[PDB]
């Protein structure tokens, strides 16, 4: 279930620059973000 | 049965086993796995380490291997902490032997005395016992090698090729595959490698996490040796093994 | 064995020989009877030297375990109290002769123990078999309120005449100022009569002159535990 | 749950009987005011002021431990006169083993330490005071270093306890940083024992009589207790100004 | 006075007594002239006792340069200092090489020397000091394009850099990056870009405290 | 005297693991962030002081004491545990040693005497264990620059770099970044202050950090120089005023 989370967060930073294509900047900022969730809470 | 009463040592089960002693190999199997191996020409002893950081020096401290004397060597399973007194007694008790008689101790002499310190906690008094697991490699002339396994208990029982800590029936389970009557001392210290590396999780089995010791009079040039094998070595053995 | 002290304005300073004697035989040319307590105190022994270290390092061990345990460094008196209840705890068993001499920040203090358990205060004190010799220079040159370098050469000269006179004392002197406010200067070898002479002929044996039996080799180097 | 009641760990990694030995401290409520001056220590504890029965003057949270030496406690009275003859026996048998006046910063140090072995055992039960240990050090001067029940010690400028100890320590905080000094002007102790109940009466609020304070010295080789002429000689002087 | 701290603060009332020349003379006296003891790798003088006093001097004698109209002297002898890096403060330049562009804030400096003393040396003293070191000047980089008003090479720089600088080298960094960022479209009039980096900017400076010259920004 | 069970020693969990290990570490995980280095040259050891009532002082709380300086000490666990500790360390270290050998105690013989300390407690019924983390660093002429680490389960293990508090975790991966085994005594101190300050950024200044590190012998801290052979103390105490000095020149 947390592998979608991944999959959430790829398109999260797609979001704020509204942007429907997902470059390797953007993979690099969403694994850091689940690292985080994971072990908040 | 219905509730479980774990107060006092001389409360017992109804299956017969001090629930505090329920815990006591289950926190040695929570530690690293010491595998001893005893050969027709020496004994070999192989143990991995339970930390796990990077930043820590496995080169110069060795958590499981321990010296009690020139000739019995043994390996700590379990609590570091709690089987520090224990292993200093033990070397009072084995220059007991060497003073008084002026020779060298026996295993037996040092099972004995080691093993009625851990019935004494759970004998007289309300202390706890201490789980250790000992893996006696000692030398002896009237019945050649002896290789025994303590539990917290106050028995031995002797080995030809004992596992315990973590993996205990999946470690076993290699050694009998593989076992030879001959059993060298280089084969036995290729079962030895390849048995911890599948229990481990870790594939790679770099050098610094494991304890490499071995007692052998086959050593080069036909002579006996004893020496503490540092990770440095270590190293260059888990390639000629095949391991790295 | 000859041991002398002198106070002064800024500090006390105490000298020692380096002659140990067992009985009759002179057991060490140069022999260090100084003992210390605390960086700043140093205590001399005379007598029987074994009572001497003995009681030095037991109860210096807690005098050291005194000093960082309060943050403090201890006074001269914390010295000789605990010194003073050891031995008399004995009755006079323990023949240790002590002087006990330091510095704290409260000023200049010399002391003196003896064997029987009773203590000593005083500006000046001697001990040793040489103390019958060395009291009698400091009845008569001696002045008040003497500077550093007048008493070093009182010091010297007290050392000197158990010298010549005091069979148990000789060989050099250990001289070790304390003063209050700087460092404690320990002068090693100080006043030095003479040297070792060189004899008429030198001895040399070469190789042969001594028969052998047997041979043997002695390996001290690693050896295998198995 | 009987977590609270062990003397081990508890589910939190939080002992619950230490954080209870402080709910004894409040039961008088006490509000007590020390300050460290420049060759002086001015201490100054409540004296609660029971009916017509009782001796005002045999009641004292003060007591002399040894020379120059003086404790103010705030907490139970009967643990602490259990507490008070531990210190005075541990300052007799220090001299005698050294011989020189025992100092405030060790005598903090024993009676944390006996205070903690009580921690440690599982029938001696720690003591539910407050040992507050003022004297005037020969190379430290004054000092004041309050010892928690559980054998923590530390020196503070101005100490407070009570309830009420929030009025006392920030009153006296900005005090101290107007002047940048921990000390206080006025070398002579007649006038410092004087600055510190005015500053006492503005926290409180409330103006206090002889009867219902009780003022400790501790001087130079030399310790008292300011008796009820004393105490009140010293309102005089701080009503005119 | 035979002194490193002693001549130096001699020439510097100087400069307003008779002549910043005089001055000059004392401080390169110190490095050239004399002043060997035991052995060291330097370039001027010998001594590890000398190490300290001497770059001091050099941040005198770089801020008279600029000041004077010999600043076109001055870029050529920053690099000089390598060979000085070998033995003073075991390297680390920051001490130095740092300390010589932030005269360059407080003195005005003409834009040719500053940016010439980012780019000719870009690489720090040593080539593997500055591997994790890098980001410490180059953040000051796209600083002097700022005052150049050529938003062309400092934007082409940072779309390469923000790929390495995220979590390689310094965390904080970012936020210094990021805010710089902000600057580069503002004067290009580009909201999106100008709202998405400082957004970040101000998100990630919750976990840490810069000392007033960030968050106050 | 003995009342039942009172020696009970009996408290398990149910993974084998001993509760009062997990409940000593979890309060030392809450605690002040203390660290250490041991580096090529020398070995640094760093922590944060405490505040609480503004009106302490901070010279009368030292949380580096000094047993023999040859070895440095820090603690982020227990207080009060700390002092009764080194009162039993020093007694057991000098009539085991001091006693016998009468010299300073070697580094690993010390931290064996004090790892038995921390067992007693768990050994002994009726008493709690010692939830003190203590880092002893010391030098010897046998195995050179030693930083050893004990837990209060009253194990311990070498450590070329560690950190012990609430920043503990994060701390342990800027040791690994920052650091390197190449990086001497000089490197380590400015490091030391880097990750400290990273703890709480409340107040960096060195009022509240309490800086000390093992040198070279220095002989004007021993007191006397009678004897060239004698070596002076190794552990040095920086002052809080020097430690302002190199957080200017950070």
């Amino acid at each position: 279930a947390d592998v979608k989370g991944v999959c959430t967060e790829a398109g999260m930073y797609a979001l704020r620059e509204r942007r429907i294509h997902v470059t390797q900047e953007d993979f690099e900022l969403a694994v850091g973000k689940v690292m985080n969730k994971n072990q908040e809470t | 049965g219905s509730r479980r009463y774990d107060s006092r040592t001389t409360i017992f089960s109804p299956e017969g086993r001090l629930y505090q002693v329920e815990y006591a190999l289950e926190s040695i199997s929570h530690a690293g796995t010491a595998i001893g191996i005893m050969a027709s020409d020496g004994i070999v002893l192989a143990a991995e380490r339970k930390v796990t950081s990077t930043l820590l020096e496995q080169d110069t401290s060795t958590e499981k291997l321990y010296k009690l004397n020139d000739k019995i060597a043994v390996a700590v399973a379990g609590l570091t902490a709690d089987a520090e007194i224990l292993i200093n007694t033990a070397r009072i008790h084995a220059q007991n032997y060497l003073k008084t008689y002026n020779e060298d101790i026996p295993v037996e002499i040092l099972v004995r005395r080691l093993s009625d310190i851990k019935q004494g906690y759970t004998q007289h008094g309300g202390l706890r016992p201490f789980g250790v697991s000992f893996i006696y490699a000692g030398y002896d002339d009237r019945y050649g090698y002896q290789l025994y396994t303590s539990n917290p208990s106050g028995n031995y029982t002797g080995w030809k090729a004992i596992s315990v800590g973590a993996n205990t029936s999946a470690a076993q389970t290699l050694l009998q595959m593989d076992y030879k009557d001959d059993m060298k001392v280089d084969d036995a210290i290729e079962l030895a490698l390849k048995t911890l590396s599948k229990t481990t999780d870790s594939s790679a089995l770099t050098y610094d996490r494991l304890e490499f010791a071995t007692i052998r009079k086959g050593a080069n040039d036909g002579e006996v040796y004893q020496k503490i094998f540092k990770p440095q070595e270590i190293k260059d053995i888990l390639v000629k093994t095949g391991i790295t | 064995t000859t041991i002398v002290g002198v106070k002064f304005n800024n500090g006390v300073v105490i000298a020692a020989d380096t002659r140990s004697t067992q009985g009759p035989i002179v057991a060490d040319k140069n022999c260090a009877k100084l003992h210390r307590i605390s960086p700043k105190i140093w205590c001399a022994g005379a007598g029987t030297a074994a009572d001497t270290e003995a009681v030095t390092q037991l109860i210096g061990s807690n005098i050291e375990l005194h000093s960082l345990y309060t943050s403090r460094e201890p006074r001269v008196v914390s010295a000789l109290q605990m010194l003073k209840q050891h031995l008399f705890k004995y009755q006079g068993h323990i023949g240790a002769y002590l002087i006990v001499a330091g510095v704290d920040p409260t000023g200049s203090h010399l002391f003196s123990i003896h064997a029987h358990g009773s203590t000593d205060v005083g500006y000046y004190l001697s001990l040793g078999s040489g103390s019958l010799a060395a009291m009698a220079v400091l009845e008569s040159h001696w002045k008040q309120d003497l500077t550093k370098e007048e008493a070093i050469k009182l010091a010297s000269d007290a050392i000197q005449a158990g010298i010549w006179n005091d069979l148990g004392s000789g060989s050099n002197v250990d001289v070790c100022v304390m003063e209050i406010g700087k460092d404690a200067e320990y002068l090693r070898n100080y006043l030095t009569p003479n040297v070792r002479e060189e004899k008429q002929k030198s001895y040399k044996f070469p190789r042969g002159t001594t028969a052998v039996l047997k041979e043997s080799i002695v390996n001290i180097c690693d050896i295998q535990e198995e | 749950g009987y977590d609270r009641h062990i003397t081990i760990f508890s589910p939190e990694g939080r002992l619950y009987q230490v954080e209870y030995a402080f709910k004894a401290t409040n039961q008088t409520n006490i509000n007590s005011l020390a300050v460290r001056g420049k060759d002086c220590t001015v201490v100054i504890s409540q004296k609660k002021v029971p009916d017509k029965l009782l001796d005002p003057t045999t009641v004292s949270y003060i007591f002399c431990i040894s020379r120059t030496i003086g404790m103010v406690v705030n907490g139970p009275i009967p643990d602490a006169r259990n507490a008070a003859l531990r210190a005075k026996a541990e300052a007799a048998e220090f001299r005698y083993k050294y011989g020189y006046d025992m100092p405030c910063d060790v005598l903090a140090k024993r009676m944390a330490n006996l205070s903690q072995i009580y921690t440690q055992r599982a029938y001696m039960r720690p003591l539910g005071v407050i040992l507050t240990f003022v004297s005037v050090d020969e190379e430290l001067g004054p000092s004041i270093y309050k010892t928690d029940p559980a054998g923590y010690y530390v020196g503070y400028k101005a100490t407070a306890t009570g309830p009420k100890q929030q009025e006392i320590t920030t009153n006296l905080e900005n005090h101290f940083k107007k002047s940048k000094i921990d000390h206080i002007n006025e070398e002579s102790w007649e006038k410092v024992v004087e600055f510190a109940i005015t500053h006492m009466i503005d926290a409180l609020g409330t103006e206090f009589s002889k009867n219902d304070l009780e003022v400790g010295v501790a001087t130079k080789d030399k310790f008292f207790t300011l008796s009820a002429e004393n105490i009140e000689e010293r309102l005089v002087a701080i009503a005119e100004q | 006075m035979s002194l490193p701290g002693s001549k130096l603060e001699e020439a510097r009332r100087l400069v307003n007594e008779k002549q910043y020349n005089e001055a000059e003379q004392v401080y390169l006296s110190l490095l050239d002239k004399d002043s060997s003891q035991s052995s060291a790798a330097a370039g001027a003088s010998v001594d590890d006792k000398r190490r300290n006093e001497q770059e001091t001097s050099i941040l005198e004698l770089g801020q008279l340069y600029v000041t004077m109209g010999a600043k076109d002297k001055l870029r050529e002898f920053i690099p000089h200092s390598t060979e000085y890096m070998m033995q003073f403060a075991k390297s680390k330049t920051v001490k130095v090489l740092k300390t010589l562009i932030e005269k360059f804030e407080q003195v005005p400096d003409s834009l040719d020397d500053q940016i010439f003393v980012c780019e000719k040396s870009i690489e720090f003293a040593k080539r593997e000091k500055r591997v994790f070191l890098k980001h410490s000047l180059s953040i000051k980089l796209a600083t002097l394009h700022y005052q150049k008003k050529q938003y062309k090479d400092s934007l082409a720089l940072i779309n390469d850099l923000l790929r390495e600088f995220k979590k390689l080298d310094d965390k904080p960094s970012l936020v210094d990056v990021h805010l710089l960022e902000s600057k580069v479209y503002h004067k290009l009039r580009n909201l999106a870009k100008s709202k998405a980096s400082l957004t970040a900017a101000r998100t990630a400076a919750n976990s840490i405290y810069c000392p007033t010259q960030t968050v106050a920004e | 005297m003995t009342d039942r069970y009172s020696f009970s020693l009996t408290t398990f969990s149910p993974s084998g693991k001993l509760g009062q290990i997990d409940y000593a570490l979890t309060a030392v995980k809450q605690g002040v962030t203390s660290l250490g280095i041991k580096a090529t040259n020398g070995v640094v050891i760093a922590t944060e002081k405490k505040s609480s009532s503004p009106l302490a002082m901070s010279e009368t709380l030292s949380k580096v004491s000094l047993l023999t300086p040859d070895i440095g000490a820090v603690y982020s666990g227990m207080g009060p545990d700390y002092r009764v500790l080194v009162d039993k360390s020093r007694k057991v270290a000098h009539t085991s040693y001091k006693r016998i050998y009468g010299e300073y105690p070697p580094t690993k013989l010390l931290v064996s005497e004090v790892a038995k300390i921390m067992q007693e407690a768990t050994q002994s019924g009726g008493v709690r264990p010692f939830g003190v983390s203590l880092l002893i660093a010391g030098h010897d002429e046998f195995n050179g620059f030693s930083l050893y680490q004990v837990d209060p389960s009253g194990s311990y293990f070498p450590w070329k770099a560690t950190a012990i508090g609430k920043g503990s975790v994060a701390a342990k991966t800027f040791l690994e970044k920052r650091w390197n085994d190449e990086l001497e005594l000089e490197d380590a101190i400015h490091i030391a202050l880097l990750t400290l300050k990273e703890s709480v950024e409340g107040e960096f200044n060195g009022d509240t950090i309490e800086l000390a590190i093992i040198g070279d012998e220095n002989p004007d801290l021993l007191g006397y120089t009678g004897i060239p052979t004698d070596k002076g103390p190794r552990f040095r105490k920086l002052t809080s005023q020097e430690i302002n000095d190199r957080l200017e020149a950070l």
